[PDB]
């Protein structure tokens, strides 16, 4: 007799502590970061992290907690540990810039190969990428007065002008602008061919100095967010 | 000189399949025709379980057919009460990831591990952290209690190995597969166990003697699932083109295709009944599906889950099956 | 002669079923699946059972007492058919004012639209919702405030045949800022915003990614309002007008516009219910 | 890595050297363990309600 109102005891708690822990549970937000080898990964958390088998990052912007996990020591060709990552909100990608002419088969050639077998994965129909392109003043240097050209390595690039939409940050040549939006023009290609309206991209510009890698995060999420419950209703 | 190596090794590979193709006197279809069918089989649901925040993964029925564990990627195993419907323990984690679980035949510990490369053990009557065995390079898929003392797992990392609890050291580690290992399987008597590897291959392998036996190519894609026999001398593997075979440790090959014209979702769980008659087997299509063993005739569905089924189960009494959906809740069938 | 009051019975008929039909199919189509148990989806709940509940109740009352044109029930179950009306009337709206405040807390307020709702504060304010147009219907029309004092609503009040409506000012002007006037600028200054914020969205993607690749908005927007303000908009002024200045409205026009606000009823499931997942469910069950 | 060649000739001449019976006597094997245990499986052959232990 007693058996029965101690197993009722027990839900009770179970349900009460299971209840408590709902509100913290859908409370956070859940990030991805992924990038190929050599990309500065690393650096750009301890940033962050300076800031407030597997790693994990807290972090608090504007009382919102967001939780990002890096999956590391599992090098593989074929990932088979990305249908666990279907409900995250946003993934972080990160690609050296620079690396066009570093030989491994080429550097970049691998990242765009990356990147167009993520969009296209079945379980990731429905994630958005954050795109961080690294290296931005290396490359400066590369492209400003050096032996080493784009052509040599990317042909497509001889048919390619500055888009009128450009708006280049101030004091660099122009060559520099070419290289960089020909570059994100060519994630943004792969990003739209199948992009299908349920999600998009977001790229960026960053090097080691910069600090304002924690508000683009927020603001890039909050715009997934609100045109995710925009398309819901069937809005746009 | 590598050449010549593997020229030998082509030429083995020719002579094991011409000793396998002298053995097949008679297909399993042509000696079981005469036998009745079953008929269609109806199942209903008896108990929904709630309370998981997020989806299921693995689960695994207990010794007494009565209390089963599962795992959530909401960092929580719950341990419940089938006949009572109403939870007895809820254990936090330290990583919020897991892919495995694992109850002691004696009812006694429980084990669990995810991403992090960690296989972590707790003492239910003392509910903490007992033992966290490391040494793995690659993400657990798999694990068994092999005895009280000691368990067998798989990694990722295309290796499987025996660890000891109360040292904490590896004892025997088998090599020898290519791709990663997801699922693994014992004998009743825990004498061999079966592994199924993501390169198209089944292996047997000795526990004792640490090394392989056998080994099986039937399927052509990923393998997710393995299941043994009640009889102790076959097993049956669930791969991604929807395909289900069984194998044979006597005859050296498979016997039996499982396959429709009409389904082209992967397959995620396999398991068999007490006699064996039965074959169930869960499908990314959001509901389940039984066959027959002996005719690949279908003769069932289990419908009624909102997403993929990523578990199953079979108590040790056959009383009764339960299933594991992402829709984060629980059936139980009779 | 007699054709004519043949005819409007079959049209009459056919609305009711619609509106019992709906109603019922929606009610019965949440509570069966598990999957639809969702904070957005129990305003829908309460506003089909509210619609259901009118439509079962003062249509067939309404239907028998233009047809035979004798009330031949008593005073009592007139009042409380008219309560039932004021109800009813009433709680159809305020519940889609809450489904748009709704919609905007989820929309402008993304990081805090998972705590500010939740599944027992959605209960409290249905209840106060409903407790609220309760209190407007029964409250003062089980007491006589409402009552007029000219001599044929009087008469009308004597006689146990006949029973229309006749009320004084004071009581038309409030009853219809309670339920109508008031609950229409939030809605319009909601959807305002909504379509504000949608706009900037279009034109953010546009400017980022336009190169390589409005009408949406509007039809959607337009679907929700038009048809609500085109349904109850004329009424809600000729019961304002026809008080203040008499001999302007005849009876006839009055309860013509009054019937067309009751048409309304049959067009909420086919304009909350259009989701995917609502379609889903009404392929799985009687399809 | 070319070390690792002969650790396979090795495996595959232990691997080929097992003794083999026919498929038709295997078949029958399990023919007769399915029929001599196909009265004690509950799912197979339902039950009455007496002894559901999950008949609420
Ligand atoms: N100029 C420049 N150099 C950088 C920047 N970030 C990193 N580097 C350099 O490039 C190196 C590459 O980053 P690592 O620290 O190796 O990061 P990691 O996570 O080990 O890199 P992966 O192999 O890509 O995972 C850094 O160690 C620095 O030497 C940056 O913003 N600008
Ligand atoms: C005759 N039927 C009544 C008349 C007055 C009235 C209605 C509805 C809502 C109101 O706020 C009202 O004042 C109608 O349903």
């Amino acid at each position: 007799r007693n058996e029965e109102k101690a197993q009722r005891e027990a839900n009770k708690k179970i349900e009460k502590q299971l209840q408590k822990d709902k509100q913290v549970y859908r409370a956070t937000h859940r990030l991805l970061l992924l990038g190929a080898g050599e990309s500065g990964k690393s650096t750009i958390v301890k940033q962050m992290r300076i800031l407030h088998g597997i790693f994990e990052t807290k972090f608090q912007v504007d009382k919102v907690n967001f939780h990002m996990f890096d999956v590391g020591g599992q090098r593989d060709e074929r990932r088979k540990w990305i249908q666990c990552f279907n409900d995250v909100t946003a993934i972080i990608f990160v690609v050296a810039s620079s690396s066009y002419n570093m030989v491994i088969t080429n550097r970049l050639q691998e990242a765009l190969n990356l990147f167009k077998s993520i969009w296209n994965n079945r379980w990731l129909r429905t994630i958005s990428v954050i795109l961080f392109l690294n290296k931005q003043d290396l490359l400066a240097e590369k492209v400003l007065a050096g032996k080493s050209k784009i052509e040599d390595y990317f042909p497509e690039f001889a048919r390619y002008t500055t888009p009128e939409d450009a708006t280049p940050e101030p004091g660099e040549d122009p060559r520099v602008t070419r290289a960089k939006y020909f570059i994100r023009d060519e994630f943004l290609r792969i990003s739209t061919a199948s992009g299908d309206g349920r999600h998009y991209c977001y790229p960026h510009f960053t090097c080691a100095v910069d600090t304002e890698n924690i508000r683009r995060v927020f603001n890039d999420c909050r715009d997934i967010i609100q045109r995710m419950h925009l398309r819901q209703y069937e809005l746009l | 000189e590598l050449d010549q190596l593997r020229q030998e090794a082509e030429q083995l590979k020719n002579q094991i399949r011409d000793a396998r193709k002298a053995c097949a006197d008679a297909t399993l279809s042509q000696i079981t025709n005469n036998i009745d069918p079953v008929g269609r089989i109806q199942m209903r649901t008896r108990r929904t379980l709630r309370g998981h925040l997020a989806k299921i993964y693995a689960m695994h029925w207990g010794t007494d057919s009565r209390l089963l564990v599962s795992a959530s990627q909401d960092g929580k195993l719950i341990i419940w009460d089938s006949y009572t419907t109403n939870k007895v323990h809820a254990i936090p984690l330290r990583s919020s990831w897991v892919m495995t679980c694992a109850y002691a035949p004696s009812g006694n510990y429980v084990a669990c591990g995810g991403l992090d490369n960690i296989c972590s053990i707790y003492n239910l009557k003392t509910v903490r952290v007992s033992r966290e065995l490391a040494g793995h390079t690659g993400y657990l898929s798999c694990c068994r209690f092999l005895d009280d003392n000691q368990i067998v797992t798989s990694s990722g990392d295309t290796t499987c190995a025996l660890w000891d609890i109360e040292t904490g050291q590896q004892t025997t580690t088998f090599t020898g597969h290519t791709g990663d290992v997801m699922s693994l399987s014992l004998a009743p008597d825990t004498r061999l166990f079966v592994s199924g590897a993501c390169d198209a291959s089944a292996k047997l392998w000795d526990v004792r003697e640490g090394m392989c036996r056998q080994t099986f190519t039937g399927h052509e894609s990923d393998i997710n699932a393995i299941c043994f026999f009640p009889n102790g001398n076959a097993f049956a593997t669930g791969s991604d083109d929807a395909t289900c075979r069984l194998f044979d440790l006597r005859a050296d090959q498979e016997l039996m295709t499982y396959s429709h014209d009409n389904i082209i979702c992967g397959i995620t769980s396999v398991s068999f009944s007490k006699s064996g008659r039965l074959l169930l087997a869960g499908y990314d299509d959001f509901n389940c599906n039984v066959w027959d063993a002996l005719k690949a005739d279908r003769a069932g569905v289990l419908a009624g889950h909102d997403n993929r089924v990523s578990c199953l189960g079979v108590t040790d009494d056959g009383m009764a099956v339960a299933t594991g959906s992402w829709d984060s809740f629980l059936k139980i069938w009779n | 002669d007699e054709v004519w009051v043949v005819g409007m019975g079959i049209v009459m008929s056919l609305i009711v079923l619609a509106i019992v039909f709906g109603n019922v199919l929606v009610i019965t189509a949440i509570a069966k699946f598990e999957r639809l148990q969702t904070v957005t989806n129990y305003f829908i709940t309460s506003l089909a059972c509210a619609d259901l509940v009118m439509g079962l109740a003062v249509v067939p009352f309404g239907a028998a007492h233009i047809l035979t044109k004798t009330w031949t029930f008593g005073n009592f179950w007139c009042e409380f058919w008219t309560s039932i009306d004021v109800l009813c009337v009433t709680a159809s709206i305020e519940t889609l004012c809450v489904i748009a405040v709704d919609r905007y807390f989820a929309i402008t307020s993304p990081f805090k639209y998972q705590s500010l709702l939740t599944k027992n504060k959605a209960r409290v304010i249905i209840l106060m919702v409903w407790i609220v147009s309760g209190l407007t219907s029964f409250l003062p029309i089980q007491m006589h405030w409402y009552r007029a004092t000219h001599q044929e609503a009087i008469n009308c009040y004597a006689e146990e045949t006949c029973c229309d409506f006749f009320t004084n000012q004071a009581y038309a002007i409030a009853s219809s800022i309670v339920s109508f006037y008031v609950p229409l600028v939030i809605m319009v200054f909601v959807y305002s915003r909504v379509f504000q914020e949608a706009k900037r969205q279009l034109q953010k993607i546009d400017k980022s990614e336009g190169r390589f690749h409005e009408h949406k908005a509007l039809k959607t927007l337009g679907i929700i309002m038009g048809t609500f303000t085109l349904c109850w908009l004329p009424f809600f002024i000729v019961n304002i007008v026809h008080v203040i200045q008499d001999n302007l409205i005849r009876k006839e026009v009055y309860i013509l516009l009054n019937w067309i606000g009751y048409v309304n009823s049959g067009f909420n499931p086919l304009i909350y219910c259009r989701s995917p997942d609502f379609r889903i469910a009404f392929q799985e069950l009687l399809c | 890595s070319i070390a690792q060649a002969r650790k396979l000739v090795e495996q595959l001449k232990m691997e080929a050297n097992i003794d083999r019976i026919k498929v038709s006597k295997a078949a029958a094997d399990l023919m007769a363990y399915c029929e001599a245990h196909a009265k004690e499986d509950p799912l197979l052959t339902p039950v009455p309600a007496s002894e559901n232990p999950f008949r609420e």
